[PDB]
């Protein structure tokens, strides 16, 4: 199959340059086309650019005029985005597709769409600073128990900026967890809170560990949830 | 090329088939993409061509039309299908998106599940406590949530996050944050959430004291 | 390179031996072993010869041996026994993969044919040898030193196994040595009947095209057709 | 270089097809007569075909669009899963069948 | 509304038997490796990506031209030698004896 790996997070400030890296697995480079897509928080898709690197010439749209480029580099079979000049209203989440096409000749090329999708890169701009996570153990009791099921969790807290992932058990556990989406407080920094239901019995028994990550921040914390000692 | 999209927005109960329209403003032949996409995912294509399916995409989506007008058609309607939907052409350059359509599901009520917890003591550490309490697995989304602290009613210091729906039961989860400060939670010793929902005959009320198990 | 019933200065596998036949089943096919590292052969004459020119004719000549100075000793090669002993309990290791696991496997040597067939036949630096095998392929498997080879010299010869045209080979001056790598064999197999548990493989050869049937295994040659149609919705202006 | 994109699509490989197309050009009495015989054989395949290709209209070409349209009875794939999905070694042996016709077809169409 | 589009130097191949040639590395030798095209010194290997292909070891003709080559090179090389007629009469023969080991015994004699 057809893999795309693009690369971390991005915090950068106004009127300075971003590059994002996006690196294909089981094509041959030269005759895939790959294009780049981007889209704001609540809003749709907006098709930024594409092409196909044996042609050279890649086509962009007028809003983007002078301040994109796509480049690619066939060697380490990947491709390069840059954005110049960014703005308050470029904090999106930026996604590398690719997809085929053929030649019908005299310089017509027909293509199919964009059948492969990358991860995505969160990439924002402002005048905060990065923060290290705060994980604060949101332990099960006797008021968040109903039914023989406890609800317990992990609260993230005095962080900046997104995004940040949690993860039960490293994985082992996703039934019943729910991971509320990050809000925005006055001090100007993000907080969420991610839970999971499982039955009263397994409190005494089974091990709880909330695993986040905040890699712009390059911070890694494994908190433990245990009852509260009453 | 400008492609709208209609409905806005779409829910059907489970079974029932659902019809999206895509309409171009000129005539693109036939190169138009069908895309879904998931919450927290990156879009999922299931039709290209106009009519030609994906592989490993489920049978009940159908796609269909020409010229300018293009339908998608889902048959059997199932409980991982509340998603965002995009009708994309590639015909000529620049290529252009739809606005998208949010298809929800519609269930029967169902009761909300209660739970509340006060601020852990390393947070009480920092100066800050968050008293936290959810509500789960309830339909349909809308729901009145309200604060009490020491039965007096509380305003502009609350933060609701409510999670999209959900892909088995189709059911939401809504979580109500009050934030204060370590002298506030300090000052103070009953805290509350009272919760009204449409398939509950009467609020709940969930309630704790501090310095209480 | 020819010789038989040992492949010499050839190629190596790269993970295991190699055990290759068209039909194993069949025991009047011939067995290809190929092996994973070589096995090391020193061959010697150890006669001092000299050679006369004799006038038959106007601007023709003929290269006899004169007197041989000194004594006169037997041309032989030496093998390593213990590489031979590691390379048989490998090559008995993959054979009893197309056999079973608990057949008794035993080697033995030639049986009947012409000089050319029953003896390592090679050539060395101008020097036809033909070297007697029975030391190298005589044991059975059940589930510092060296081996000495025997060898003769000819100088007639009728290469390809023709009829019809012969070679004579002007005899070399002074001391001949020779070494070489073993990288594969070519072995018979008896056929065996009437409940037999216990097989015998025996040196072979004798045909040349087995011996660059082991070099040109993994070649082939195919012919380009660069010519298509296929539908597509541009016509013609 | 040569033959890279005989395990990709068909689509992939329409924009190499000049790769292929160099190479099949250039690229004691008794051994010296064999080695002629290559040569002249090379020559007048490379004729025969340049002769066929100008004979349907498309002298000096590597894709020519035609005006014969495409039987459904040949083939009744779409364009989504033929130069997407499929490699020319697969599509030759589907249309191994129907060549000759489609060639004749294309022979009197030009002429007329 | 579909046509029939011609592509000329698409990645195809068939079984087929050929001649091929010898090369050699840049004097008087049995095979005649000087008459042989000089070879380059990286020669090109392209992996066919995706590609699965049929080998047959014991159905190879490429054997068969080696053998034939092997063996006309060898009656090419006895051509412009001495013919030894003459050496067909009838010798007068003794046992060999000087310095002999007893394994040695008969295998040499001294012919007039
Ligand atoms: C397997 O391969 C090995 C390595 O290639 C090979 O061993 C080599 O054998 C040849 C032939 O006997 C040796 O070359 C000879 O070496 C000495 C020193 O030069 C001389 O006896 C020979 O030169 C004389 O004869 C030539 C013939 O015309 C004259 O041109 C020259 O002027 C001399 O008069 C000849 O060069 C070579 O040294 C060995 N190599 C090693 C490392 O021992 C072996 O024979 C191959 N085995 C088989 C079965 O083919
Ligand atoms: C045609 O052959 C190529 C290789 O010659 C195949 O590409 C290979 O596809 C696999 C798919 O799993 C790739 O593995 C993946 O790589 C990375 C790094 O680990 C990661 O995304 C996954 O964990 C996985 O291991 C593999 O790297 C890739 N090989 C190359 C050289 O790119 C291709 O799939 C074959 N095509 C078909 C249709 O079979
Ligand atoms: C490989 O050789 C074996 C014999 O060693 C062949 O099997 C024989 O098949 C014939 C019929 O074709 C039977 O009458 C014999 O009894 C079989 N012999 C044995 C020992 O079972 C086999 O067909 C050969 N394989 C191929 C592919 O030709
Ligand atoms: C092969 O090995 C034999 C035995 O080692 C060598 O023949 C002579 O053997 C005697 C004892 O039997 C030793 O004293 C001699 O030193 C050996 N000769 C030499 C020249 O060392 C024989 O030479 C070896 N042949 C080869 C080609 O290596
Ligand atoms: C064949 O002859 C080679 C030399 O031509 C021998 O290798 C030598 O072995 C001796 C004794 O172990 C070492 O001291 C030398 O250093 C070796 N020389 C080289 C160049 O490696 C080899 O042992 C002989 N093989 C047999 C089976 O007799
Ligand atoms: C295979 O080995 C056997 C057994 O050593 C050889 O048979 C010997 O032949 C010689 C004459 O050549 C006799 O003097 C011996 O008595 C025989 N031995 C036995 C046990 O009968 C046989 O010649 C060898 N075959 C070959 C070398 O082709
Ligand atoms: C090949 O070697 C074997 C083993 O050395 C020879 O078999 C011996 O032959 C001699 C006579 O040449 C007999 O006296 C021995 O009894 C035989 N040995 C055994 C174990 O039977 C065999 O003859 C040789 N082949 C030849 C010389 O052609
Ligand atoms: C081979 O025989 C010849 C004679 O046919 C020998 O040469 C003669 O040897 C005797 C005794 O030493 C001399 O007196 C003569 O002068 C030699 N020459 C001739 C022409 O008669 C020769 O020594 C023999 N060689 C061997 C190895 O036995
Ligand atoms: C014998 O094999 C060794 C090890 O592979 C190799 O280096 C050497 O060149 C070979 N010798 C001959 C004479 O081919
Ligand atoms: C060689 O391998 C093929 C399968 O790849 C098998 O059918 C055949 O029997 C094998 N031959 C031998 C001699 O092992
Ligand atoms: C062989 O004899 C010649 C001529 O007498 C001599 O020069 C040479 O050293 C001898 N070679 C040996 C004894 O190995
Ligand atoms: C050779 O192998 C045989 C069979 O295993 C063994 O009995 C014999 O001792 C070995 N010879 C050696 C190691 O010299
Ligand atoms: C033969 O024995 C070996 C010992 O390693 C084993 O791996 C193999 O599976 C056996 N083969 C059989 C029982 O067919
Ligand atoms: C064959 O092997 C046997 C058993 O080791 C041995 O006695 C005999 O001498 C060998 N024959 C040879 C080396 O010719």
């Amino acid at each position: 199959e057809v893999q795309l790996v693009q690369s971390g997070a991005e915090l950068k400030k106004a009127g300075s340059s971003v590059k994002l890296s996006c690196q294909a697995y089981g094509v041959a480079f030269s005759t895939y086309s790959f294009h780049w897509v981007r889209q704001a928080p609540g809003q749709g898709l907006e098709w930024l650019g594409g092409f196909i690197p044996l042609v050279g010439k890649p086509n962009y749209t007028n809003k983007f005029r002078g301040r994109l480029t796509i480049t690619a580099d066939e060697s380490a079979r990947t491709t390069y985005m840059e954005l110049r000049s960014l703005r308050s209203d470029d904090t999106a989440i930026y996604y590398c597709a690719g997809g085929g096409a053929y030649s019908s000749g005299g310089g017509r090329f027909h293509y199919f769409g964009m059948a492969v999708w990358g991860q995505g890169s969160t990439v924002t701009v402002s005048s905060a600073s990065t923060k290290g996570p705060s994980v604060f153990p949101l332990a099960p009791s006797s008021k968040s128990t109903s039914g023989g099921t406890a609800a317990l969790g992990c609260l993230v807290k005095d962080y900046f900026p997104e995004p940040v992932t949690v993860s039960w058990n490293s994985g082992a556990l996703t039934s019943g967890v729910h991971t509320f989406p990050a809000v925005l407080q006055s001090s100007g920094l993000y907080s969420l809170s991610s839970v999971v239901t499982v039955p009263s019995s397994s409190l005494g028994t089974q091990t709880y560990i909330c695993n986040v990550n905040h890699k712009p921040s390059n911070t890694k914390v494994d908190k433990r949830v245990e009852p509260k000692s009453c | 090329i400008q492609l709208t999209q209609s409905p806005s927005t779409l829910s059907a109960p489970v079974g029932a088939g659902v019809t999206i329209t895509c309409q171009a403003s000129q005539s693109i032949s036939n190169g138009l993409a069908w895309y879904q996409q998931k919450p927290g995912r990156a879009p999922k294509m299931l039709i290209t061509e106009g009519s030609s399916l994906k592989s490993g995409v489920p049978d009940r989506f159908r796609g269909s039309g020409s010229g300018t007008h293009f339908i998608l058609t889902i048959s059997d309607l199932q409980p991982d299908d509340s998603a965002t939907y995009f009708c994309q052409q590639y015909n000529t350059f620049p290529w252009t998106f739809g606005r998208g359509t949010k298809v929800e599901i519609k269930r029967t009520v169902a009761a909300p599940s209660v739970f509340i917890f006060p601020p852990s003591d390393e947070q009480l550490k920092s100066g800050t406590a968050s008293v936290v309490c959810l509500l789960n697995n309830f339909y349909p989304r809308e729901a009145k949530v309200q604060w009490k602290v020491d039965n007096a009613l509380q305003s502009g210091n609350s933060q609701e996050s409510v999670t999209e729906q959900d892909s088995k039961d189709s059911t939401y989860s809504l979580s109500s944050t009050l934030t204060l400060s370590k002298a506030d939670y300090e000052k103070h010793k009953v805290y509350a959430c009272e919760v009204t929902h449409q398939g509950l005959s009467s609020p709940v009320t969930k309630s704790f004291n501090r310095g209480e198990c | 390179v020819v010789s038989t019933q040992l492949l010499l200065n050839g190629s190596l596998a790269e993970e295991e031996v190699m055990i290759r036949s068209e039909n194993i089943t069949n025991n009047a096919k011939n067995i290809l072993v190929q092996f994973n590292t070589p096995v090391q052969i020193n061959c010697t004459r150890p006669n001092n010869n000299t050679r006369k020119s004799i006038r038959i004719g106007p601007g023709q000549a003929f290269y006899a041996t004169g007197d041989i100075i000194g004594d006169i000793r037997q041309a032989h090669c030496n093998v390593s026994k213990a590489t031979w002993n590691e390379t048989l309990g490998k090559v008995v290791k993959q054979l009893r993969k197309h056999f079973g696991n608990n057949t008794i496997i035993r080697f033995a040597n030639s049986s009947g044919g012409d000089l050319e067939v029953t003896t390592h036949s090679f050539n060395c630096g101008g020097e036809f040898f033909y070297c007697n095998t029975s030391g190298l392929f005589n044991s059975t498997w059940i589930s510092n030193d060296s081996i000495t080879l025997p060898c003769r010299i000819k100088q007639i010869i009728n290469m390809w196994q023709r009829i019809g045209q012969a070679m004579y080979a002007p005899p070399i001056q002074g001391v001949i040595r020779c070494v070489s790598n073993i990288t594969g064999l070519i072995l018979t197999r008896d056929g065996g009947s009437t409940n037999s548990t216990t097989e015998t493989f025996r040196p072979g050869g004798g045909d040349m095209r087995d011996n660059w049937r082991s070099e040109l295994y993994k070649y082939k040659v195919v012919k380009i057709e660069p010519l298509g149609v296929a539908p597509t919705r541009c016509k013609r202006r | 270089g040569f033959l890279g994109a005989a395990g990709s699509t068909m689509g992939a490989a329409s924009m190499t097809l000049t790769v292929q197309a160099r190479n099949l050009l250039s690229g004691l009495t008794v051994w010296g007569i064999k080695q002629l015989q290559a040569r002249v054989l090379a020559v007048e395949r490379y004729l025969r075909d340049q002769q066929l290709l100008g004979i349907w209209g498309c002298s000096g070409k590597l894709i020519c669009c035609t005006n014969v349209p495409w039987n459904s009875s040949w083939s009744n794939r779409n364009l989504s899963e033929i130069w997407d999905n499929m490699t020319w070694l697969q599509w030759d042996k589907e249309i191994s069948n129907y060549t000759q016709i489609i060639y004749g077809l294309l022979e009197e169409s030009q002429n007329q | 509304n579909l046509w029939v589009t011609v592509y000329y130097g698409v990645p195809v191949w068939k079984d087929a038997e050929t001649t091929l040639f010898c090369a050699s590395d840049a004097k008087h030798n049995v095979w005649a490796t000087h008459a042989c095209v000089p070879t380059d010194p990286n020669p090109q290997e392209i992996h066919l990506e995706n590609v699965t292909e049929e080998f047959n070891m014991w159905k190879n003709n490429m054997v068969e031209q080696m053998h034939t080559d092997i063996i006309s090179l060898w009656d090419q090389s006895l051509k412009p030698c001495v013919k030894l007629t003459p050496l067909c009469v009838t010798l007068q023969c003794t046992n060999v004896t000087n310095n002999i080991t007893d394994d040695m015994r008969g295998e040499l004699k001294n012919c007039s």
